[PDB]
RNA sequence: UGGGAGAGGGUGGUGGAAUUCCCGGAGUAGCGGUGAAAUGCGCAGAUACCGGGAGGAACGCCGAUGGCGAAGGCAGCCACCUGGUCCACCCGUGACGCUGAGGCGCGAAAGCGUGGGGAGCAAACCGGAUUAGAUACCCGGGUAGUCCACGCCCUAAACGAUGCGCGCUAGGUCUCUGGGUCUCCUGGGGGCCGAAGCUAACGCGUUAAGCGCGCCGCCUGGGGAGUACGGCCGCAAGGC
RNA sequence: AAAAAUGUUCUAA
RNA sequence: GCCCGGAUAGCUCAGGGUAGAGCAGGGGAUUGAAAAUCCCCGUGUCCUUGGUUCGAUUCCGAGUCCGGGCACCA
C-alpha cells in the first residue's frame, strides 16, 4: 500500500495541506522514503520540502515518539 | 501518596535505571543494577536490568503505585527485560512508548562513536 | 564427539535389585577393574543401612541420588575473549551421573575406617539432605544462582 | 525566444532535535566507565525524571547506486543577489574556433595574524589502566584548534593516481534531467555489462585506456632528495 | 567480535 | 586542669534481649596467566572492674589506654 494510490490529485507545494502531508509521515514522524511514498525521484524532492516547511509553520511534527 | 504514574528505563550498553514517577514526572522512587549488589560490566546485564525494574516497582507499589506508562531510552541489552519485568511486577503497565534521544544530526560525537 | 553424539551406554541391570541405577553406582566405586570387590561394598553397605535405620535400602539409595542430582550448574562460555561461569541445567543424565561421582566421592571423604560403612553412612546422610555429596551439589548450586547475571549467555 | 533541473556561489534572516551548563522541583546510593578494572563524579544530594533559562555547533527522516560545480568543494528552512548548465524553436551573427609557455584568479584540512566566539569535540598536556616498558592503542579530565569576520598560507592519495577540444567505431541494462507524437523516440549527465579494437597483464571500452588530428603539461633506473645552493614568495610554518 | 615482543651471517640444495 | 569521644574479628567500621559487615586468611569454580568475578569457611571476656535488669555489647559507676577539644603556663 503507497501513499501515492491513497490519495486522489493533490498539490505537492501546499504546505499548508496537513491533512495531505502528514499522511507522508511516519508514526514517529520522519519523512517517508519513495518506498512508502510512492512519489517519483523529482517529486520526492518537492514533497520533502513544502513537508519541511510545515513543520517550521508548526503544521508538521519534527518527530513524534513511538507507541506500541 | 499516588495511585498511578510513570516508570522510565534509562537503559545504555553500561545500566539500566529504572525511576517510578507520578503523573507530573517527579520521582516516587527509583533503582539500577547498582541497587542490586552489582558493580561492573555486571551492572549492564539483562538480570540485573530485572532486578533494577523489579526492585523499581517494588518500591513504587510500595507508594499505592498501581498503573504506569512505560517510558524507555537507550539501546542496552538490558532494555526488554526492563520491560518484561514491569508487566510480571504487578503493575498496571499502561503504555510503553521509546523517547529515546536522537539528535538531528548535533554535537559530534567522541570518537567512540563515530 | 566431533561428527555424532557419543550414544549412552546401556549397563545391565544388577541382579540383586534389577536396577541400572546400581549398576553404574558399582562401577563408580570399582578401580582397577575389582568388581565384585566394589559388588560387596555396596551390597555389605545395603545391609547396613537395611539394620540402621531399618528401611528397604534401595529406597533410601534412591533418596540419596535423588537428594544429590544438581539440577543447575555453571560453565565457562567464550563471547570476545571472556571465560564466564555461565548458569545452564544440567542434562539428566549429567544429573545422574555427578551425583553418583560425589556421592562416592563425598563417601569416601568420610572417617569411619571400612568402605562399606562409608558408603552407607553416606546415603543414608544424602537421603536425608546431609553430608558431603549435598554440601557439594547444594554449593555447585549455590555458585549457578550466584551467576545469574551471566545467564543471557546460555546456549 | 520560451522554458527546466540542481546541497552551484555570496549576504541577511530563521526552525527543531540533541549535548553541555545554570535555576527551580522531586528523589536516593550510587553513577560513569572497560575486556575486566581504575581514575573521575556522588549524602556538600550525583545518576535517572519533570519544568524553566542560556549558548554553541551541526542539520535526523527525505537521501539515493542521487544532484550541482572547473577543481577543491556544496545538505534544516526562508528571502535577496549572482554563476554555470541543459532542452525546445531553428530566429540572429558568419569560422568570430581549438589549445594555451608566461600572467592572473580559485584552491580540503591543518597552520598563521587581529578581533570575536567556545556547546560538543580534541593535537598538546595531566591522570587512570594495560604492559617488561606504553612518551600508544582503552578510560576520566583537558589548552590550541574545530566555529564567525577580515587578512595570510597555497599544501594533499588536490584521485578517475586517466589534461583540454573535436571527429569516428556494436549494443544491452539501470538511473537523473529536459523534449516529443509520451509504446516509445530523442537530447544532456550519472553507473554498470559488454562488439570491434587497445592493454605487460589487471583491465579500458561513445563517460576509451579504441581509431585519428591539434595544442599543452610531464617522464628518461633506484637511493641521495623534493634535500642542498641560488632565486622568488611567506609573519612564521614553510611553498615554488 | 582481535591479550603476547623477537628469530645472528652466507648458502635453498 | 575540665569538656566532647572512642575501645567490639587480624585491619577497619556497623549496633536493653544477634554478638555483627567488608577487607586481609584459607580451600574451591574459573584462566596462558596478574586479576576481576562466584562459593563456603574461619577471626571475640564487645578494654577492665562493680552494679541495673530475669538476663548485658548496649545502661550506669568507676578507672585502664588511646582519640578529639579548650583554656592556661609561674
Ligand atoms: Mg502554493
Ligand atoms: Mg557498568
Ligand atoms: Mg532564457
Ligand atoms: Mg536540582
Ligand atoms: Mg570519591
Ligand atoms: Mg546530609
Ligand atoms: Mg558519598
Ligand atoms: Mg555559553
Ligand atoms: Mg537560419
Ligand atoms: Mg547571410
Ligand atoms: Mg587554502
Ligand atoms: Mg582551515
Ligand atoms: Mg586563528
Ligand atoms: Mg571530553
Ligand atoms: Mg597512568
Ligand atoms: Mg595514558
Ligand atoms: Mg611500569
Ligand atoms: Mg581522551
Ligand atoms: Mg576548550
Ligand atoms: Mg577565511
Ligand atoms: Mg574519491
Ligand atoms: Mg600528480
Ligand atoms: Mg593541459
Ligand atoms: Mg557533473
Ligand atoms: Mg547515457
Ligand atoms: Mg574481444
Ligand atoms: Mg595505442
Ligand atoms: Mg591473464
Ligand atoms: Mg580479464
Ligand atoms: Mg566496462
Ligand atoms: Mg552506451
Ligand atoms: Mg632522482
Ligand atoms: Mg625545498
Ligand atoms: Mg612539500
Ligand atoms: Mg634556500
Ligand atoms: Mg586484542
Ligand atoms: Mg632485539
Ligand atoms: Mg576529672
Ligand atoms: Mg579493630
Ligand atoms: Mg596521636
Amino acid at each position: 500500500a503507497k501513499v501515492k494510490a491513497t490519495l486522489g490529485e493533490f498539490d505537492l507545494r501546499d504546505y499548508r495541506n496537513v491533512e495531505v502531508l502528514k499522511r507522508f509521515l511516519s508514526e514517529t514522524g520522519k519523512i517517508l522514503p519513495r518506498r512508502r511514498t510512492g512519489l517519483s525521484a523529482k517529486e520526492q524532492r518537492i514533497l520533502a520540502k513544502t513537508i519541511k516547511r510545515a513543520r517550521i509553520l508548526g503544521l508538521l511534527p519534527f518527530t513524534e515518539k513511538l507507541v506500541r | 501518596q499516588v495511585a498511578s504514574g510513570r516508570a522510565y528505563i534509562h537503559a545504555s550498553y553500561n545500566n539500566t535505571i529504572v525511576t517510578i514517577t507520578d503523573p507530573d514526572g517527579n520521582p516516587i522512587t527509583w533503582s539500577s543494577g547498582g541497587v542490586i549488589g552489582y558493580k561492573g560490566s555486571r551492572k549492564g546485564t539483562p538480570y540485573a536490568a530485572q532486578l533494577a525494574a523489579l526492585d523499581a516497582a517494588k518500591k513504587a507499589m510500595a507508594y499505592g503505585m498501581q498503573s504506569v506508562d512505560v517510558i524507555v531510552r537507550g539501546t542496552g541489552a538490558g532494555r526488554e527485560q526492563a520491560i518484561r519485568a514491569l508487566q510480571a511486577s504487578g503493575l498496571q503497565v499502561k503504555s510503553i512508548v521509546d523517547d529515546t534521544p536522537v539528535p538531528h544530526n548535533g554535537c559530534r560525537p567522541k570518537k567512540k562513536f563515530r | 564427539a566431533r561428527r555424532r553424539r557419543a550414544e549412552v551406554r546401556q549397563l545391565q541391570p544388577d541382579l540383586v535389585y534389577g536396577d541400572v541405577l546400581v549398576t553404574a553406582f558399582i562401577n563408580k566405586i570399582m578401580r582397577d577393574g575389582k568388581k565384585n570387590l566394589a559388588a560387596r561394598i555396596f551390597y555389605d553397605a545395603c545391609k547396613i543401612i537395611q539394620e540402621k535405620t531399618g528401611q528397604e535400602p534401595l529406597k533410601v539409595f534412591k533418596q540419596a541420588v535423588e537428594n544429590v542430582k544438581p539440577r543447575m550448574e555453571v560453565r565457562s562460555r567464550r563471547v570476545g575473549g571472556a571465560n564466564y561461569q555461565v548458569p545452564m541445567e544440567v542434562s539428566p543424565r549429567r544429573q545422574q551421573s555427578l551425583a553418583l561421582r560425589w556421592l562416592v566421592q563425598a563417601a569416601n571423604q568420610r572417617p569411619e575406617r571400612r568402605a562399606a560403612v562409608r558408603i552407607a553412612h553416606e546415603l543414608m546422610d544424602a537421603a536425608e539432605g546431609k553430608g558431603g555429596a549435598v554440601k557439594k551439589k547444594e554449593d555447585v548450586e549455590r555458585m549457578a544462582e550466584a551467576n545469574r547475571a551471566y545467564a543471557h549467555y546460555r546456549w
